[PDB]
């Protein structure tokens, strides 16, 4: 691969990370 | 010849099992004294081997590529002695022991102390049930037809629903 | 029967101390030989655990015939030290040495 | 190079963080 | 002693001693009975 | 009085360590929470399915990324006959120098893991060729998992909460899942094969940018509307055509040749194109159609047991059909993956089938109502439940008396120097069925060995075109299509039939007897999971419906253990060309022991010797690691609780009287594990140790030889 | 605490009371007859849940039941 | 009442008794009059000697009090055991005999707590009591 | 311990079929059975079988021949005892067969 594609994939993985944190904080409520 | 199985009289793998079984006993015999007592027990073992290969060759068995006699249960009457004939021979004997112990328990239960007669077995009532047990394929036919072979479900105890 | 909680619990600890420090030294030696680290395990060509309290008792009983049991011609056994007694072509008895492995199993 | 940073982060550091918030969330009380 | 032999362990054993020895003596005169010939 | 767990407030008053363990166990049991309503219940189920759906998407993106980043996918496309697929790169600080030289495998410079899932084989036939194409799939599945985790939180908001009547309306549910989810998404996958996967198998690069330009057919969609659908069945890929190039390829897109590809030993993609097309047409027309229905709709545990039964059947359906009919290019040649793929789904199918009866058993305690449910099919199966168990008590005991004695016969007889006296029953019934399907090796000569039969001829409309392709595969002994079986295959299938009958016997025991027996008539008043009713009435240990699940998990592991030992050893002679090892040695139980467990675990167990180490030393470690965790479950299984409660009551003493540690105090009073708790703890260590041990053995005994 | 419920098929046998190791149970006069008795559990917070009161009840499928509820320090039987 | 202070038996021992649970909340004490100077087993370890007394013993659990209170009724026939549970760092005084008589003896004025006016086969299904605060055995 | 002792020295207890050491090979596997059979008694509990037998007394009471000595499951204390008895018998007799078939061949 290219080295810039790895940090792009880590960047777009923050979008499920906040949403999994947002869902679990609503599922707990 | 039902599944590519050549008969054992012309199966060369089966006829080669005999060549190696006796060669593993003749070399076991080759060291011993010829008149000795372990010498004659190997010839009794060599000839007991020859009485099972000639018993399996003439019986018309089916040997595969390994050379061992395979059995064919779909029951064909040309291969009836494998499972169908000793199976019928089984079923009478097992039903004899079955109907004897069932006829014993119905006789014992309508007595004074039924649990006592299960520990110490009444040789009158035990040999009576053997006499009632030899006739079991006939005896169960009029037993099932009379209505007293089984019980209705209002008479048995049953878990709550 | 009045200090049985002191007997059992001190017996409880000494199994856990021995279970870690004997079986875990095999688990360490599994993991070291699996990871390609044979110089970090407990062995005879590695971190040695020689049984010195048992190797000494092998010395006081193999050199005891003639010094402290003076009438005896040979030792109480050839297992501690002595010649190889060879009856037929096979060993009848020879000195059972003790090493790093023998430290581990005797603590198992 | 990114393996050498990430695997002791979630192998050591990130379990030690989530063990801390859980152990406080367990033993707290209303 | 006859009322002792009617008990379950002995009569469970001697008939099993009988039924085994039935099967043992069969395989001595009739060895290696695979099928019905 | 603490807060955790929020689910059970009666667990929060528990001041022991049981509160910690039972908070983890009563966690996702949403019917047990305090203050829950059924309207609030189904919405928590719906959002949790969104959380689970994202995990499947995040997991697949991880498999796509680590092959794109740390794999050798481009190196493997050019030569799948020599290149081993790489799972991910290894970065462990605990390695040595001689170990990095031993795990730098498949010609790589870094420690890598040789993959045994075969997603290389799956993505190679979906069309992918380059490492950048896999990364775009991993990027896309991070968007779908973001779509899943957003929609789960969205459907808990008060304006977007689905109504309760939307949940319990199953009439519109089946129209849409068969229609949309099963039909259109098989019609959509039909679009992937003809546009992308078929031209990528013929040397043409079809990606997202150029697929609107190029057409799948030289006469695209002009005869779809006039009805001339037969022009899609033109010159296909011949026997000359190697996979993935224009070397003698074809232009057909929906063909029904049957059989396999002559070089990859896999299905033709034109077959799979025409397959999911017709699956789509059947599922579309099946979705235009919509006191027991009041029971299945009300009961959440009813539909869950039926789903795990439906999943558990079709999961075995995958594993039985994937090895004989390889759907993926070069998956038949990868022996380790093919072995790991059968054993994967069969162990899951056992867990799904056990959990099917488990959740039906929970339905009978919680949701079943015998005053409302009367005289239907359900309240009649309960009415003669003693007749079902006892007749399952027979066929368990009928097979196990005999197929064990058939083994002990063949053991004793072979041990006495006389192998010529074994009871070898040829499986003529199944050998008929292969001869019914066309295998002319045996010579039964009816039904598709009969060349003049009405099925092979099809005298109605001259149909039989797929039979030239099928009959060149089953008759040829180069693949695993309808394997040649002998009398050793007889004895295992009746061990298997013993296992499926016995596991059903335990599972339907506690299912039907979940509501009461003569021992405990009020077993519905105590729930699904509870230890016992004491030592009275003779003592009632393991009596509950939970502990009938718990005994059958040993039986499914043993049944799949019988199954996958037979799969592996049969194929270990098929792949090695020496079929005679399974022929003579499988009839008696020592050859099963000597020539499978002892002979094949030699190269595994030399993973690390005192002279070196190999790439199998991670498997030889995990082998022994699996033995140790399996044996630890015995500790919670054999030894029971009140030994340990009286062992902790002395460790509590020795902690309260030890100075400099008397000061440090627990907040939870330490107790032993509960009775139901360490049955689960002992079964978990048993089940993990069962599976970890075989997966280390099944991989390393096949990777050492292929 | 564990819940202890006494059903009306009891006969005043007094056997479950004297088999209780934590002194939960007691005997009480009956309303509709004023001669026979029944067991009663006024001290269910003391109940450890040993189910010894069910091992002593002579009726077929015993008149006194113990349902193991939430586990306090008494019902866990803890000396600490 | 508890009559503390009352003489502990001549014992001197027992690791197995009255640890840190007693000082924070809920220990127990059994009080009796022993009509000898004889030895008796404790639930902790075994001996003490019973006094002439007014004998008192501070125990950790109520289960250990009824086990000792059964031994004094069995072996020595002193059935005058009177257990208690303590004050501010305890909970409830005068646990037994709760109404001036032993619980196996009938006493009018007691009220049938935990009684059910039904059998156990007349218990409802849990599906009838689903999603409610009722339980399948309470009335 | 696995490779060089238990695997390497059980090569005489399994290659013993067809030779004079064959009853050590049969006692080897036959004691693996009794050992593993013991876990049926150790891992499980009584009250399963007492309601499994209730389905088998029914299928004998259906044909009117259930015994007057009522069938019970083995007790909790007996089920532990019959499980430890087959456990030791299964493992000692495996060690019996492994030791005998090894040292007769090499020693
Ligand atoms: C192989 C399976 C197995 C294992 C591992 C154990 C282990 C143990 N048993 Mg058990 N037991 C077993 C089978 C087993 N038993 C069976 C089948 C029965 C039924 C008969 C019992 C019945 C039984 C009784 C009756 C008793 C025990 C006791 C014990 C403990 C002894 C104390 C000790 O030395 O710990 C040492 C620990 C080990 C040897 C485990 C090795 C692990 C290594 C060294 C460390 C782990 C690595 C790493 C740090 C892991 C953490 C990392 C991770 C969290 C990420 C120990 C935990 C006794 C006890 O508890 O008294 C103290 C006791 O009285 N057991
Ligand atoms: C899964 C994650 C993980 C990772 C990435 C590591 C990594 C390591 N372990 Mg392993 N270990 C782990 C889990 C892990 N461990 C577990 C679960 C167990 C129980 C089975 C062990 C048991 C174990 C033992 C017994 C030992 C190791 C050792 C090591 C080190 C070997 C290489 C080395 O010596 O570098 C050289 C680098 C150093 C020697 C120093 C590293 C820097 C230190 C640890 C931190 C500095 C402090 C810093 C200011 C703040 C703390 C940060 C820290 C918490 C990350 C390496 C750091 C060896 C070691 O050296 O331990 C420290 C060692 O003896 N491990
Ligand atoms: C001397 C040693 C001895 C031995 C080895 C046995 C062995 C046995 N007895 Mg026992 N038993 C014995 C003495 C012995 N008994 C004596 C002296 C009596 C009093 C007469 C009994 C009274 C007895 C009864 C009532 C029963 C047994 C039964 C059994 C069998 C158990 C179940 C079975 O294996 O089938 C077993 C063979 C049971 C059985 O069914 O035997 C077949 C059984 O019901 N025994
Ligand atoms: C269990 C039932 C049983 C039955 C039906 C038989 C039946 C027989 N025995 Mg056998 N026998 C038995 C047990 C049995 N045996 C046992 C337990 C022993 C060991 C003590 C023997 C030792 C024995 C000898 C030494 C001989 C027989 C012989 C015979 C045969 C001749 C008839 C006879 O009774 O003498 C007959 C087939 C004889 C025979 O005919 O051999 C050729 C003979 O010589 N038996
Ligand atoms: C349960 C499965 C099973 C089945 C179907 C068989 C069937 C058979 N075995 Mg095998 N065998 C078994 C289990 C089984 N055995 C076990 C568990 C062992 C180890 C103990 C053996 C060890 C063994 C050996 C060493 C030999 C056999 C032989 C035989 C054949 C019997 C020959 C004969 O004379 O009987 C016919 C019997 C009669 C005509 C009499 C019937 C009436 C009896 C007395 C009723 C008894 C009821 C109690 C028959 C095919 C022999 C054989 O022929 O090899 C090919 C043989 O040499 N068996
Ligand atoms: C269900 C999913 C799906 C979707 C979204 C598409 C979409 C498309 N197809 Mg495809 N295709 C599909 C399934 C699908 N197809 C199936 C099931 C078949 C087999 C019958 C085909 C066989 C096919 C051919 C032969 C052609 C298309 C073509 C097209 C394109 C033009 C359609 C049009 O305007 O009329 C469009 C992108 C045409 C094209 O040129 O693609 C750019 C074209 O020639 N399709
Ligand atoms: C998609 C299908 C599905 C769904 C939605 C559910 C949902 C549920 N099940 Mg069901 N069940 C299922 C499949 C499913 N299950 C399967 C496949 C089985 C057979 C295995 C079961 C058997 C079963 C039983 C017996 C019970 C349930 C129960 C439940 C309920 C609560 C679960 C819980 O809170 O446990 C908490 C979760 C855990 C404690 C998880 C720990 C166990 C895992 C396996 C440990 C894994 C080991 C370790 C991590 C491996 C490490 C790797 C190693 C290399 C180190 C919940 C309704 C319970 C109930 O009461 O229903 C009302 C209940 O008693 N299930
Ligand atoms: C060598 C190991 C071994 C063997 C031979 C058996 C044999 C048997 N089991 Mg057992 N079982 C075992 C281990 C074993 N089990 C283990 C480890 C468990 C987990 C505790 C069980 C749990 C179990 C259950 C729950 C049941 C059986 C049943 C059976 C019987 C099945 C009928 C038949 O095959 O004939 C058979 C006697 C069944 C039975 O006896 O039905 C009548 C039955 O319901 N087994
Ligand atoms: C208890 C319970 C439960 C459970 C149940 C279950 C779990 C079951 C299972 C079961 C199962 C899971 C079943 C299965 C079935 C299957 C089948 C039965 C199949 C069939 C098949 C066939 C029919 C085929 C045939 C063929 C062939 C072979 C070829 C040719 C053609 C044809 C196709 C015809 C529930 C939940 C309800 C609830 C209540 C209770
Ligand atoms: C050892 C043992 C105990 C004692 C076990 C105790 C007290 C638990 C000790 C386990 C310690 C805490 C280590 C566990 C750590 C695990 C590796 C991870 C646990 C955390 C998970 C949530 C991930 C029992 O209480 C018991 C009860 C019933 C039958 C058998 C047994 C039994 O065998
Ligand atoms: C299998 C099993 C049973 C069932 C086993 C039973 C009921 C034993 C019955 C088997 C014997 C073999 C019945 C013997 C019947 C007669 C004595 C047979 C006489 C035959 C003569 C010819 C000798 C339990 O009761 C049990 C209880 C607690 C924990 C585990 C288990 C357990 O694992
Ligand atoms: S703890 Fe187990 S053995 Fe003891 S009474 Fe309860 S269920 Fe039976």
């Amino acid at each position: 691969l290219a080295d810039g594609q790895i940090f792009t994939a880590l960047a777009v993985a923050l979008v499920p990370g906040i949403l999994a944190l947002r869902l679990a904080l609503e599922l707990y409520k | 010849d039902v599944a590519g199985l050549i008969p054992c009289s012309q199966s060369d793998a089966f006829e080669r099992r005999l060549k190696n079984t006796t060669q593993r006993l003749e070399n076991r015999l080759k060291k011993y004294e010829p008149g000795s007592a372990p010498a004659e027990a190997l010839q009794k073992q060599i000839d007991k081997t020859q009485q099972r290969f000639d018993k399996y060759r003439n019986s018309g068995l089916l040997c595969g590529a390994d050379g061992l006699p395979h059995l064919i249960t779909d029951g064909r009457w040309s291969h009836a002695g494998e499972f169908t004939i000793p199976g019928l021979l089984f079923l009478y004997i097992a039903g004899f022991i079955g109907w004897s112990g069932r006829s014993y328990l119905q006789a014992v239960a309508a007595s004074d102390n039924s649990t006592e007669k299960e520990i110490i077995i009444d040789i009158p009532v035990a040999l009576q049930s053997v006499s009632k047990g030899f006739v079991w394929p006939l005896a169960a036919l009029q037993e099932f037809s009379s209505g007293k072979l089984t019980a209705r479900d209002e008479e048995i105890t049953i878990s709550p629903r | 029967l009045r200090h049985r909680d002191a007997i059992i619990s001190h017996l409880n600890w000494v199994c856990i101390f021995l279970g870690f420090h004997s079986f875990g030294l095999y688990i360490h030696n599994d993991t070291m030989r699996a990871l390609g680290r044979p110089q970090d395990m407990f062995s005879d060509a590695a971190i040695q655990l020689q049984p010195v309290f048992a190797q000494w008792v092998q010395g006081v009983n193999s050199a005891a015939a003639g010094n402290t049991a003076p009438n005896a011609l040979a030792n109480a056994s050839y297992a501690f030290g002595g010649d190889i007694v060879s009856v037929g072509g096979k060993v009848a008895m020879m000195p059972i040495s003790l090493g790093t492995a023998d430290f581990l199993v005797h603590h198992i | 190079n990114l393996p050498s940073i990430l695997v002791p982060m979630v192998g050591i550091v990130l379990p030690a963080i989530v063990m801390a918030l859980l152990f406080v969330y367990i033993e707290t009380d209303e | 002693f006859s009322k002792y032999l009617s008990t379950a362990p002995v009569i469970g054993t001697l008939t099993a001693f009988f039924l085994a020895g039935l099967l043992i003596e069969i395989n001595r005169f009739n060895p290696d009975l695979l099928v019905y010939p | 009085g603490t807060k955790f767990p929020k689910a059970s407030q009666a667990l929060a008053q528990d001041p022991t360590t049981r509160r910690i363990w039972y908070g983890i166990a009563t966690a996702n049991d949403f019917e047990t929470n305090d203050g829950i309503t059924e309207e609030n219940l189904y919405q928590k189920i719906f959002a949790s399915h969104f959380g689970h759906l994202a995990i499947i998407f995040l997991w697949t993106s991880g498999n796509l990324f680590h092959v794109a980043w740390q794999g050798n996918f481009e190196q493997w496309v050019k030569d799948p006959l020599n290149t081993r697929p790489i799972a991910h790169a290894i970065s462990d600080p605990h390695f040595g120098q001689r170990a990095i030289e031993a795990f730098s495998q498949a010609g790589a410079s870094s420690p890598v893991n040789i993959s045994y899932s075969g997603v290389y084989q799956w993505w190679y036939t979906q069309g992918m060729r380059t490492n950048e194409e896999l990364y775009n799939g991993a990027i896309f599945l991070l968007i779908l998992s973001a779509l899943s985790l957003f929609a789960g939180w969205l459907h808990l908001q008060p304006k977007f909460r689905p109504n309760l009547s939307w949940f319990k309306n199953a009439e519109s549910r089946l129209n849409h899942h068969l229609g949309g989810l099963f039909g259109t998404s098989s019609l959509a996958w039909t679009g992937h094969i003809v546009h992308v996967a078929i031209p990528e198998s013929r040397g043409q690069h079809v990606g997202w940018d150029n697929f609107l330009q190029v057409a799948p057919h030289p006469a695209g969609l002009q005869p779809f509307f006039t009805g001339n659908w037969g022009v899609y069945t033109e010159n296909p890929d011949t026997a000359n055509h190697v996979f993935g190039s224009s070397d003698g390829a074809g232009t057909a897109i929906l063909t029904f040749l049957g059989g396999f590809h002559p070089q990859t030993q896999s299905l033709w993609l034109t077959d799979i194109a025409h397959h999911h097309l017709a699956i789509a047409v059947l599922f579309i027309v099946a979705g235009h159609m919509y006191g027991l229905y009041d029971t299945v709709n009300n009961s959440l545990h009813f539909q869950l047991g039926l789903a795990l039964a439906a999943l558990g059947v079709i999961t075995s359906l995958v594993a039985q059909h994937m090895y004989s009919i390889p759907p993926y290019a070069y998956l038949a040649r990868d022996f380790t993956t093919q072995a790991a793929l059968y054993t994967h789904h069969q162990y899951i199918a056992g867990f799904l089938m056990v959990g099917a009866f488990a959740h039906g058993a929970i339905f009978l305690v919680r949701d079943y109502d015998a005053e409302q449910n009367k005289n239907n099919v359900l309240a009649r199966i309960i009415d003669h439940k003693e007749a079902i168990i006892s007749h399952l008590s027979w066929v368990s005991l009928f097979l196990g008396f005999h197929t064990l004695g058939l083994y002990v016969h063949n053991d004793v007889v072979q041990a006495f120097g006389t192998p010529e006296k074994q009871i070898l029953i040829e499986p003529v019934f199944a050998q008929w069925i292969q001869s019914v399907h066309g295998k002319s090796l045996y010579g039964f000569e009816v039904l598709l060995n009969n060349a003049d039969s009405i099925t092979r001829v099809a005298p109605g409309s001259a149909q039989p075109i797929w039979l030239p392709g099928w009959l060149d595969a089953i008759n040829s002994g180069n693949n695993s299509l309808f394997l040649t079986i002998g009398p050793g295959d007889f004895l295992v299938h009746h061990a298997i039939a013993l296992g499926l009958h016995t596991t059903t016997l335990i599972l339907v025991k506690g299912a039907l007897d979940a509501r009461g027996s003569k021992l405990m008539p009020d077993k519905k008043d105590f729930g699904y999971s509870f230890p016992c009713d004491g030592p009275g009435r003779g003592g009632t240990c393991d009596i509950s419906a939970w502990d009938a699940f718990y005994l059958a998990v040993f039986w499914m592991l043993n049944t799949i253990g019988w199954t996958t030992f037979y799969w592996h050893w049969k194929h270990l002679g098929v792949w090695q060309g020496n079929v005679a090892q399974f022929n003579e040695s499988s009839t008696y139980l020592m050859g099963w022991f000597r020539d499978y467990l002892w002979l094949n675990s030699s190269q595994l167990i030399n993973g690390y010797n005192p002279f070196g180490m190999n790439n199998l030393s991670v498997w030889a470690w995990m082998f022994l690691f699996g033995h140790l965790i399996w044996a630890t479950g015995f500790m919670f299984l054999i030894s029971w609780r009140g030994y340990w409660q009286e062992l902790i009551e002395t460790l509590v003493w020795a902690h309260e009287r030890t100075p400099l540690a008397n000061l440090v105090r627990w907040k939870d009073k330490p107790v032993a594990l509960s009775i139901v708790q360490a049955r689960l703890v002992g079964l978990a260590h048993f089940a993990v140790g069962y599976i970890v041990t075989y997966a280390a053995f099944l991989i390393a005994s096949t990777a050492s030889k292929f | 605490a564990h819940t202890v419920k006494i059903y009306d098929t009891c006969i005043g046998c007094t056997q479950c009371v004297r088999a209780c190791p934590t002194d939960v149970l007691e005997m009480v006069p009956w309303d509709g007859c004023r001669a026979n008795q029944i067991a009663s559990a006024p001290r269910t917070e003391d109940c450890v849940g040993c189910k010894r009161c069910e091992s002593a009840c002579p009726t077929d499928f015993l008149s006194i039941r113990v349902y193991l509820g939430a586990e306090t320090t008494r019902s866990m039987g803890l000396g600490y | 009442t508890l009559n503390l202070n009352a003489p502990t038996p001549i014992f001197g021992g027992s690791t197995g008794g009255l640890l840190r649970k007693a000082e924070v909340e809920e220990f127990y004490s059994i009080t009796w009059t022993g009509k000898s100077e004889t030895v008796f087993e404790l639930p902790t370890g075994g001996a003490a000697i019973m006094r002439a007394g007014e004998n008192l013993l501070r125990l950790a659990r109520k289960e250990q009090c009824i086990a000792l209170g059964a031994q004094l009724k069995d072996k020595f026939k002193i059935t005058d055991y009177k257990i208690y549970r303590v004050y501010p760092s305890g909970e409830v005084q005068f646990l037994h005999p709760k109404d001036g008589v032993f619980p196996e003896k009938v006493n009018p004025g007691r009220v049938a707590v935990g009684s059910n006016k039904r059998r156990i086969g007349q218990n409802p299904d849990p599906a009838k009591l689903k999603f409610k605060g009722q339980e399948t055995f309470d009335s | 311990w696995l490779r060089d002792f238990l695997w390497a020295q059980a090569s005489q207890v399994i290659q013993s079929y067809g030779s004079a050491l064959s009853a050590y090979g049969l006692m080897f596997l036959g004691a693996h059975f009794i050992w593993a059979f013991s876990l049926m008694f150790l891992f499980s509990g009584r009250g399963y079988w007492q309601e499994l037998i209730e389905s088998i007394v029914w299928a004998h009471n259906k044909l009117k021949f259930a015994p007057s000595i009522q069938p019970r499951a083995l007790s909790i204390t007996q089920g532990r005892a019959v499980g430890v008895a087959h456990y030791l018998l299964g493992g000692i007799a495996t060690t019996w067969s492994f030791f005998h078939a090894r040292i007769i061949s090499v020693g």
